[PDB]
């Protein structure tokens, strides 16, 4: 009655206010900005290693923090993690269900964090003093399948899942120590931040929505896209952030000010993102694509400056190393590539 | 009722959102662009890299 | 060639050839999906006698010498479209369609009788873009209520453009004949067609048949000589 | 040299003091030379077709892809054969004379080398049933050498042994300085082959069928069984009745004596039909495969 349609007008008039004040803060794009620059030349990059073994379709990657090691995950149910330089590998851990889709490697290089569809998350343990991979944590509490998870620290990880809702954790207690809803879809990315303490993630309501990590609420949203929000990646300086989506329109987002300031985009692409991902001087934007290649993109020009075309099936995974010295990308087909 | 402690936290998000400060994008921009200058001059993926110095070569 | 160099270059292959012998004993074991509505009868199959080992729930069974493996996929209640593609490589998709349920209104929501929103599910799940070479091995359920049930009640009020008498037969050929025409892909996937019975030996024996008559297709499209 | 190719010829009569001008005028050389670029193109096609597709790699494409190029073989060494056969009574040596007939037994007999390993492959495929299908690069390897070495050694033979120039009562009159003992082993080893293709189709036939009717017994409301013995008629059909004809001329060869039989000097048909038979293989082993004729159909 007076209650909700009083409710509802506020909610409007601060929606219009809101938009209003993205609006008028708006005055150029970094087009015009940055209108004077020359393009960087012709991207060619050659791969460099084949790295092959697995028998299933890849889901996941992420480098560790010395530039040096791996992690994959297979629908065989493996967990190999990779030696760079080299090509052999260190660790084959099996997994106890072959439903995968995420992989974590500690900031310290001690535990491994893994989790898939069956609503679990598992915590693998590599420097013990019986040589080998022993489940220390099997943390479960969860609703929908996870989508991703990346490590806050050495006792703290963060988790978002199929059921609207992530939730920052505690290793070697086993509890939620903080929850975060508020989204209509499901949570499908996120990234974390250099200096962590803040993280974005992105949903397939059509949103995008940052979160701190003390308080437990979202700060702000930024909205715009008219389809799925696939993948996310956040810029080296921490006032930025990449967008992948389903449709082909790769969105570039401020912190700062709610504003649209990129729309890379063409017109032979119809498939969609499925991996973004930057480099230190935030310039060389990768992306993935369902049309069996990946297109390296500028960040200040917004237009396409390289194809890695190498791969048989759809590229599910991509990865710049910290340091920055490769890219690894990693299909369908059981290979993964490491281009430089 | 649910619909209502959906709409009073909604506009109570919306109100404490409200409060936020904006910035100019053009500024913001400049130090982007900035920054991306700045943290360019070694670069090992878009500046051509040397041979010896190419751990990723046979 | 050093020596940490040759001790890493040992571990990297016991790492590969257990890893490849492990990967054999898996490439023997026919994995078959399950789906179904809720009050769909899945509980009764997966406990017929047969079944020996949220989400995901595998089951284990061995049949003459073949292996099985079901996965029932019914504790999700998100999106089904983010996690299907998971499920490409599967020999067959049982289906569950409950006889019963020709007259009672849908709980939570009116109307749909029941089966109407069950061949909305068949259709979008047999006219999928991933499932373009699966079976769509289906299961009727509960014949013996359907039968006592159908002898006292109209049938018109879920299908208002049938003529025939109300006997046993002539519904369930109908039905059947329903649940069959909504296959657009007529020429890559067949559907196979079974009234569930108490015996489990029955219901084993046609999967048996069924998965076995999908390999031998599958073998005569691999050789050229289909 | 000279004296020994003319004198052998006297002998079979096959010389004739050819007197014609050295331009050809020979309808049936036009017809055949465009039959067999017929045969060339064709093959041709289907081994860019099988190139250009990444998803055409299984071994069973391999062995079709060997299969396409033993008939690109035979058909150059055909229409090489029959370019050189005006001045074939003179300003030849008998080294290129043994060279040409050399080359063509080898092209010949790639073939049907090349038909018996894709059967055994076919049956060994069969015999037993996997989820996954795969196979091991060592089996392929070993066929696709084995096939090629022993056609080889078979066409190579006759340049040293069994050469027949010595003795003038041994030499065959179709192709004179060639004993008739190569001729018979080769028809024997022809006739080996048939069998084993034959038993091979027979026995996968039987296998599916045996195994598809009696475990089955579902419902009802067997067309694999129809196709199968559809497809294995038609190519033993044309298998059969397109070589029998040089299988025939060689017995009867080996049958009649020198100046005996009038009817030896047409081999020239025969040997066209049976290149003609070998060049029509892809459309059998195109047409039938629905995935090969839409990739046709794409391209
Ligand atoms: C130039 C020429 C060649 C031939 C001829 N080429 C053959 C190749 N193979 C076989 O037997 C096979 C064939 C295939 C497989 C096996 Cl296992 C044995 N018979 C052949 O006959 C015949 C005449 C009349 C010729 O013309 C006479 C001239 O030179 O003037």
């Amino acid at each position: 009655g007076s209650e909700l349609d009083q409710l509802r007008q506020e909610a409007e008039q601060l929606k219009n206010q809101i938009r209003d004040a993205r609006k008028a803060c708006a005055d150029a794009t970094l087009s015009q900005i940055t209108n004077n620059i020359d393009p960087v030349g012709r991207i060619q990059m050659r791969t460099r290693r084949t790295l092959r073994g697995h028998l299933a379709k890849i889901y996941a990657m992420h480098w560790g923090t010395d530039s040096r090691l791996l992690v994959s995950a297979s629908q065989d149910g493996k967990l190999i993690i990779w030696d760079s330089y080299t090509t052999n590998k260190v660790h084959a851990i099996p997994l106890r269900s072959s439903w995968v889709m995420t992989c974590a490697y500690a900031p310290s290089g001690n535990y491994v964090a893994c989790g898939g569809l069956d609503n679990i998350c598992s915590i693998y343990n590599l420097k013990t003093r019986e040589g080998n991979v022993r489940v220390s944590r099997e943390l479960a509490g969860h609703t929908g399948y996870l989508s991703c998870c990346r490590f806050l620290d050495d006792n703290q990880i963060v988790t978002s899942s199929g059921d609207t809702t992530c939730a920052l954790w505690d290793i070697e207690t086993g509890q939620q120590t903080t929850t975060f809803t508020g989204h209509t879809g499901d949570v499908m990315s996120l990234s974390l931040a250099p200096d962590t303490r803040l993280f974005v993630s992105g949903a397939c309501d059509a949103s995008a929505k940052l979160w701190d990590v003390r308080e437990g609420m979202c700060r702000q949203t930024f909205t715009g896209h008219e389809s799925d929000i696939n993948a996310i990646c956040f810029f080296p300086n921490g006032n930025a952030f990449a967008t992948g989506s389903d449709d082909a329109t790769c969105r570039l987002f401020d912190l700062r000010a709610d504003q649209e300031l990129m729309t890379y985009s063409h017109d032979n692409i119809i498939c969609g993102i499925t991996s973004v991902s930057f480099s230190k001087s935030g310039r060389l934007l990768l992306a993935g694509y369902d049309d069996f290649n990946c297109n390296v993109w500028d960040a200040l020009k917004a237009d396409r400056a390289g194809v890695l075309a190498g791969h048989d099936n759809r590229v599910s995974c991509l990865g710049v190393t910290d340091d920055g010295m490769a890219v690894a990308t990693g299909s369908w087909d059981s290979f993964l590539k490491i281009w430089n | 009722t649910a619909s209502i402690a959906q709409a009073r936290k909604l506009v109570e998000q919306l109100k404490m959102e409200a409060n936020i400060d904006r910035i100019k994008v053009s500024k913001a921009a400049a130090d982007l662009m900035a920054y991306c200058e700045a943290h360019a001059k070694e670069d090992p993926l878009l500046t051509p890299v040397p041979a010896s110095e190419n751990p990723f070569r046979e | 060639l050093s020596a940490e160099d040759k001790a890493a270059v040992e571990r990297s292959k016991m790492i590969d050839r257990n890893l490849r012998e492990d990967g054999e004993k898996a490439a023997r074991e026919v994995k078959l999906l399950l789906l179904g509505a809720g009050e769909s009868g899945k509980s009764t199959i997966v406990k017929q006698m047969k079944i020996i080992h949220t989400g995901i729930v595998e089951t284990h069974f061995t049949f003459k010498d073949l292996h099985f493996k079901m996965f029932d996929v019914g504790g999700q209640r998100s999106e089904r479209k983010k996690w299907i593609h998971c499920f490409e490589g599967v020999t067959a998709i049982i289906f569950c369609v409950a006889l019963s349920d020709y007259d009672l209104v849908l709980a939570e929501d009116e109307e749909m009788n029941r089966m109407h929103e069950s061949m909305k599910l068949f259709d979008s799940i047999c006219n999928n873009k991933w499932f373009t070479d699966t079976s769509i091995i289906l299961f009727l359920n509960k014949k013996d209520l359907f039968e006592e049930k159908i002898k006292k009640s109209p049938l018109t009020i879920c299908y208002p453009e049938y003529a025939g008498s109300n006997t046993y037969e002539e519904a369930a050929a109908y039905i059947q004949c329903q649940f069959e025409d909504l296959n657009k892909r007529k020429d890559t996937k067949e559907i196979y067609t079974h009234f569930t019975c108490a015996t489990d030996t029955k219901n084993v024996q046609f999967v048996f048949d069924a998965v076995t008559d999908v390999i031998i297709k599958n073998n005569l499209k691999d050789c050229g000589l289909f | 040299n000279y004296d020994i190719i003319v004198r052998h010829y006297n002998y079979t009569g096959k010389l004739n003091i050819s007197a014609d001008k050295e331009n050809s005028i020979k309808l049936t050389s036009v017809v055949f030379i465009l039959i067999c670029c017929f045969i060339i193109l064709e093959n041709i096609f289907v081994l860019l077709t099988i190139w250009k597709t990444k998803k055409f790699h299984r071994p069973m494409y391999y062995f079709i892809g060997n299969l396409a190029l033993s008939d690109l073989l035979a058909g150059v060494a055909y229409t090489a054969n029959l370019l050189l056969s005006g001045a074939t009574t003179y300003k030849l040596t008998p080294a290129q004379w043994f060279l040409r007939e050399g080359s063509m037994f080898v092209a010949l007999s790639a073939s049907v080398f090349s038909l018996l390993a894709i059967a055994i492959e076919r049956y060994i495929t069969m015999l037993k049933m996997k989820l996954h299908n795969g196979s091991n690069n060592f089996r392929l390897f070993l066929l696709i050498s084995a096939c090629w070495v022993i056609s080889l050694i078979l066409g190579g033979l006759p340049i040293m042994g069994w050469n027949c120039i010595s003795a003038l009562s041994s030499c065959s009159t179709v192709l004179p300085l060639y004993h008739k003992h190569y001729i018979l082993f080769c028809t024997t080893v022809f006739t080996l082959l048939l069998l084993s293709i034959v038993i091979l189709y027979c026995r996968i036939y039987s296998l599916v069928r045996t195994r598809s009717r009696r475990l089955t017994f579902r419902k009802n409301i067997s067309e694999k069984s129809l196709a199968l013995l559809k497809t294995v008629i038609i190519v033993l059909s044309v298998f059969i009745a397109c070589w029998a004809p040089l299988f025939i001329l060689l017995l009867l060869d080996v049958g009649c004596k020198v100046k005996t039989c009038d009817i030896l000097f047409r081999a020239e048909y025969f040997l066209v039909l049976a290149v003609l038979n070998s060049g029509t293989n892809p459309i059998i082993y195109t047409l039938t495969n629905k995935e090969m004729r839409r990739a046709f159909i794409r391209i």
